[PDB]
């Protein structure tokens, strides 16, 4: 109604959000950090 | 400027194989900028509706990848891959070029495909749960008569009754139904049903 | 990250007023435009109204069949939108939804249900003449759980909904009802 | 140039193109098919 | 994929006429709007014109120093854009670009030289010297056109060469210079294939 | 409607560490739809220009992830992560509120950071020249007086060392000589003169 930029803005926002989500998924797939939670060892010299 | 078009309203589905829904509206909706103005929405039975495909054919984020869309100047089809159980629901062809919309429309309904069936034609001219106080309104009953398309009438002639349906009889997929006629005391001095599974109409008075 | 958590509703006698609130969360509520959609029981969908964003002013379109009956107000301090029910008239009863966006309907929030009209509890196998709203069945005192065919209620001339339930066997059956506001269990057997 | 009538169209086209490219990249990364080229075997009996 | 190529360009005397062809492939050419930009040889980039799309119909607007000088042309059968030339001026000598989009300048073309002058191929002079020391200098003056090659010791020593880019003389010719080093038998050689001239010069201090 | 980069026009860089380019504007854009109509462009030496980021910071495809824009409607600034080879050229700030855009702008140059090595001065008696060598950072002033007419040239940023070299020629025609050449550099003290 208002001029013609009354519906185009919503589509622009939707497209931007989808692009952001897709790039986030790419980043998580290819570069997700991995954390170490626990560790155990058995080494000479009486180390247990 | 009307989108009265719709796919077969009672399209059934089976798990594993794809399906197609198409609606071909009135005068083309291709804007000058070069974009169709059709959108798709899904109403899962029980909760709030959901958005599937916005302008043209572009899947929204979070929608399963099985869904896809296609379109043209006036012809638009919604193509879905292998169907699962949860996909049962209601779908709408939804346009945005015209004035702000007044109603989404009748939409399309889907269900699990099931072999044809026949009713149980149970009638209860006996009526005592409301007797000696007023009219009990009688009741004629149907059971396991897939597909859901059926209708009833009362003759003895009548023009006032009430009906109710179930939700595809759960796993039976047969759509049991009950009908209730409306009567009074002054007229207390029957149910006829026919559907494509039933070859011939049937009526009883006992 | 995006919820609308609308609330506020109940039973209202004809010719009165009410209000509803839609609560934004996460996204910048200022830019988007709010909308209200009503679904009658056993029907499709219908549009109620919407309010433009501040960038285009505060224009509100109330579609039709309302024409000042209800009003939509927007708050930006707490990002809450309000719909002012006023002079309700019977058929207005439905479930109401608050959605985000003027033309493209986004995340859609969730719905709330309101009723209308005036009556009183009556108490109820037909199970007729009740008006709390819900009714439950305890077939065979909860023993028999086969062949159940409980059917939804049906509006009548003066409310006072009615129910139905049936089982079959080609061969000890209490049916029985429960009523939350009155506790009018009747049980009883039947032989045709 | 008509304000808010043509400028938004180019941005929408660019956003759609970028979204399509990102989704294509995701699909290719996740499940790209692999082809079999050569064959070799040494089995019991006279098989060589 | 999307490729844009440009054709049409060369030496033209003042007051001539010409046209430029922009070729597009790999996308629906109808929707987009073409635009032409020009970069002066040693300056910034200045917009020239912009033709709208038939969806909005419309035409171009051009700008100052170009309005009423020459026009555009756009087709649809083969998606070939045309820029006309009318009464070319010497100051118009600059590289030209054709690119997609009217406001957001997306994927570009490749460029075309398109020079304007009124002269002929000439033979370069030498006037060399070695005053005291060391970046020995053997300049080149009064040659046309631009293509020219220089070297030292018949292309033997190539460590520290500092040949400088060409500069336009007020007479339409060009002047060069070339110095390398000698912190102490050195001959300067230059070739002008467009004028097919071989010049080798020995310089002493 | 008037925007100037206001960023360091030279901005020497060195790989490894990141950098940034500020872009100060006039009154903010903030179009009613809720966006900023500002774009970025990059020009490689001797290459066709290419787009990097359109409105806001939503860098298009093909662009490496090391680029990232940011900023409000009047304080736009482009962030670049760990610096690598190339990326040397001219960067442009582009607005979109006014359609009839004439010139992209002066732009900001990018080059490899180096030391403050002093220049060298030489003269060439006979139509004479005054040339220098290896005077990074770029910059030199020629004020031949013995003024008004001159012609100079400068090479690229000395790929192997990044120390520019310059040559300027006195504009003279014939035997009209009957009788100054000094250069001031920021990495140099008071200029030295030969004067034939």
């Amino acid at each position: 109604a208002s001029t013609d930029s009354e519906k185009v803005a919503e589509y622009l926002r939707r497209a931007t959000l989808d692009l952001r989500a897709a790039r986030q998924r790419i980043r998580e797939l290819e570069g997700e950090p991995v954390a170490v939670v626990a560790m155990a060892c058995r080494l000479p010299g009486g180390v247990s | 400027d009307v989108v009265m078009t719709q796919s077969p309203l009672s399209l059934p589905v089976t798990p594993g194989e794809p399906a197609s829904i198409s609606c071909r509206s009135s005068q083309s909706l291709l804007h000058s900028n070069g974009y169709n103005y059709l959108d798709w929405y899904l109403q899962k039975p029980g909760q709030s509706p959901q958005l599937l495909i916005y302008l043209g054919s572009n899947r929204a984020s979070g929608v399963p990848d099985r869904f896809s869309g296609s379109g043209s100047g006036t012809d638009f089809t919604l193509k879905i891959s292998r169907v699962e159980a949860e996909d049962v629901g209601v779908y709408y062809c939804m346009q945005s070029l015209q004035t702000p919309r007044l109603t989404f429309g009748p939409g399309t309904k889907v269900d699990i495909k099931r072999t044809v069936a026949a009713p149980s034609v149970f009638i209860f001219p006996p009526s005592d749960e409301q007797l000696k106080s007023g009219t009990a309104s009688v009741v004629c009953l149907l059971n396991n008569f897939y597909p859901r398309g059926a209708k009833v009438q009362w003759k003895v002639q009548s023009g006032n009754s009430q009906e109710s349906v179930t939700e595809q009889d759960s796993k039976d997929s047969t759509y049991s139904l009950s009908s209730t006629l409306t009567l009074s005391k002054a007229d207390y001095e029957a149910c006829e049903v026919t559907h494509q599974g039933l070859s011939s109409p049937v009526t009883k008075s006992f | 990250e995006v919820q609308l958590v609308q609330s506020g509703g109940g039973l209202v006698q004809p010719g009165r007023s009410l209000r509803l609130s839609c609560t934004a969360s996460g996204f910048t509520f200022g830019d988007y435009a709010m909308s209200w959609v009503r679904q009658a029981p056993g029907k499709g969908l219908e549009w109620v109204g919407f309010i433009r964003s501040k960038a285009y002013g505060g224009t509100t379109e109330y579609a039709a069949s309302v024409k000042g009956r209800f009003t939509i107000s927007r708050d930006d301090s707490k990002s809450i939108a309000y719909l002012q029910m006023n002079s309700l008239k019977t058929e207005d009863t439905a479930v109401y939804y608050c959605t985000r966006g003027g033309t493209l309907f986004d995340y859609w929030g969730q719905g709330t249900l309101v009723t209308v009209s005036s009556a009183s509890t009556k108490g109820p196998c037909l199970v007729k003449d009740y008006f709390p709203e819900p009714v439950t069945v305890s077939w065979n005192s909860g023993a028999l759980t086969s062949g159940v065919h409980t059917f939804p209620a049906v509006l009548q001339s003066s409310g006072l909904y009615s129910l139905s339930s049936v089982v079959t066997v080609p061969s000890t059956y209490i049916c029985n009802v429960n009523h939350k506001p009155s506790n009018t269990k009747v049980d009883k057997k039947v032989e045709p």
